[PDB]
């Protein structure tokens, strides 16, 4: 708790050596520092914000997500502090006009290749399938990368023109999103194709690639610049060169600046401030982390002009400007997985580039909302205290019967119910039974209602026509509005009490996990 | 926190 240091950093950095920095942060304050890498630590860090790190090490993308959500304090460096570091690593590190991280160093991918096998790495993605064809007749292979992370596929999507979310008059606009156009189609087919052609293997992830070419089994990876010790080690004569071309463009890799946030909820943020600033961010601290595992191009200028001579790091850098920094914006992280799930499905085969990309460019903006339930009129559907997941709609987009809805009673209250009509639709009840557009419909979510009822019926007779906001001459329910009903029919103030809803009080749809799926 | 009423 208190007297003390816990960091997280990723598995693929340099931990060792950050550790090395705590341990000379110990001698000299008698605060003991612990560094963990957990699995997939970017996620697990909002579950625990309740604990967690007093410090967290991710690229800058994860930040404003963080921020957005109140997990991450506001950092206070001075101005002394501040002109130790390059400008545009602090703007990578501010949101909403704040500062809520301190940046660390540039992480840009570059292509590696191994000299003995490739002397001449290739100029475009193009000639990677004969390559492949001449490096399979000596038992090897072209080129292997992690295939399960799209940051390493991204630039051959990107290249033709493949982006996020366009950044346009000094700021983002989370609706236009890149990543269904054409540039991005081109890229992630050429991709697949290498895969259809047996030039990549879908099932390819970190390791594997890794373990590939610092055996000398495949000529080509890309990686970062942390990936450069293990090749030191395995012996391997390797280069660090800029990404091929595609169609004639550049590969554009998003371009990440590792970072250390405080914890908002830490108790030892002056600590932190200390560490961080003092012991991690100099020319020693750098150097012990670097040392294990290379940083990039470091955020701080005394160190980078040291590093900024090395080749590699020239090789870096310039993969960076071909690139773009990525956006910390809290849809960041819709985005990423939205294009993870496109890329491996295309990969596999479960779904063709098109149909991938055109979920993924629906997913990658669709605005996810936390909620809290209250109350039981939805029970056992929803629960009293259940936190959910809930879609934002656009103003006035596709709202279908059975969809449960959070939207405005009144200025100050949200209210939670299931879409038992649209416009259009006539609709009544006889009884506990259903009727939509001439047809019962079963309603399997009131189940458990219908057999622990107190009543006899637990909705009851009841017709459109006669609700507030209806045509008081039909049970086809006008344009615009909406028949919404609670789950927990018996006890549930709805459209039975307040009538029709309209349209533009509703808010979104609540997320449901199915509890089967296949295996 | 949001919260809705169920
Ligand atoms: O693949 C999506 C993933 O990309 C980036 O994560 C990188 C990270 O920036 C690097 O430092 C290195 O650790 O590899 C990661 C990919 O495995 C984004 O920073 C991350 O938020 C995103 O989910």
């Amino acid at each position: 708790h208190h007297h003390m240091l816990v960091i997280w950093i990723n598995g693929d950095k340099g931990y060792n050596g950050l550790a090395q920095v705590g341990k000379k942060f110990e001698k000299d304050t008698g605060i003991k520092v612990t560094v963990e890498h957990p699995y997939k630590l970017e996620e697990k860090f909002p579950q625990v914000a309740g604990d967690g790190p007093d410090i967290i090490f991710w690229a800058h993308d994860r930040f404003g997500g963080y921020a957005c959500s109140g997990l991450l304090a506001e950092i206070t460096p001075d101005k002394a502090f501040q002109d130790k570091l390059y400008p545009f690593t602090w703007d990578a590190v501010r949101y909403n006009g704040k500062l809520i991280a301190y940046p660390i160093a540039v992480e840009a991918l570059s292509l590696i290749y191994n000299k003995d096998l490739l002397p001449n790495p290739p100029k475009t993605w193009e000639e990677i399938p004969a390559l492949d064809g001449e490096l399979k007749a000596k038992g090897k292979s072209a080129l292997m990368f992690n295939l399960q992370e799209p940051y390493f596929t991204w630039p051959l999507i990107a290249a033709d023109g493949g982006y996020a979310f366009k950044y346009e008059n000094g700021k983002y606009d989370i609706k236009d999103v890149g990543v269904d156009n054409a540039g991005a189609k081109a890229g992630l087919t050429f991709l697949v194709d290498l895969i259809k052609n047996k030039h990549m293997n879908a099932d390819t992830d970190y390791s594997i690639a890794e373990a590939a070419f610092n055996k000398g089994e495949t000529a080509m990876t890309i990686n970062g610049p942390w990936a450069w010790s293990n090749i030191d080690t395995s012996k391997v004569n390797y280069g660090v060169t800029v990404l091929p071309t595609f169609k004639g463009q550049p590969s554009k890799p998003f371009v990440g600046v590792l970072s250390a946030g405080i914890n908002a909820a830490s108790p030892n943020k002056e600590l932190a401030k200390e560490f961080l600033e003092n012991y991690l961010l100099t020319d020693e601290g750098l150097e012990a982390v670097n040392k294990d595992k290379p940083l990039g191009a470091v955020a701080l200028k005394s160190y980078e002009e040291e590093l900024a001579k090395d080749p590699r790091i020239a090789a870096t850098m310039e993969n960076a400007q071909k690139g773009e920094i990525m956006p910390n914006i809290p849809q960041m992280s819709a985005f990423w997985y939205a294009v993870r799930t496109a890329v491996i499905n295309a990969a596999s085969g479960r779904q063709t580039v098109d149909e991938a990309l055109k979920d993924a460019q629906t997913n990658a903006g669709a605005i996810v909302t936390p909620y809290t339930i209250k109350g039981e009129s939805m029970d056992p559907t929803l629960k009293d205290g259940e936190r959910v997941a809930v879609n934002i709609v656009g103003y006035k987009t596709g709202l279908e019967k059975g969809n449960v809805v959070v939207f405005h009673a009144n200025k100050n209250d949200d209210y939670v119910k299931r879409v038992i009509g649209v416009p259009g639709d006539k609709v009544e009840y006889k009884n506990d039974t259903l009727y939509v557009n001439g047809k019962k419909q079963d309603e399997p979510y009131l189940n458990y209602n219908l057999k622990h009822k107190q009543g006899d019926y637990i909705t009851g007779t009841f017709q459109v026509k006669d609700l507030p906001n209806a045509n008081p001459k039909s049970n086809v329910i006008p344009k615009g509005k909406y028949l919404v009903l609670g789950d927990n029919r018996e006890v549930s103030k709805d459209s039975r009490a307040f009538g029709l809803i309209d349209e533009d009080q509703i808010v979104g749809k609540v997320s449901f996990r199915f509890w089967s799926h296949p295996q | 926190d949001h919260d809705a009423h169920a």
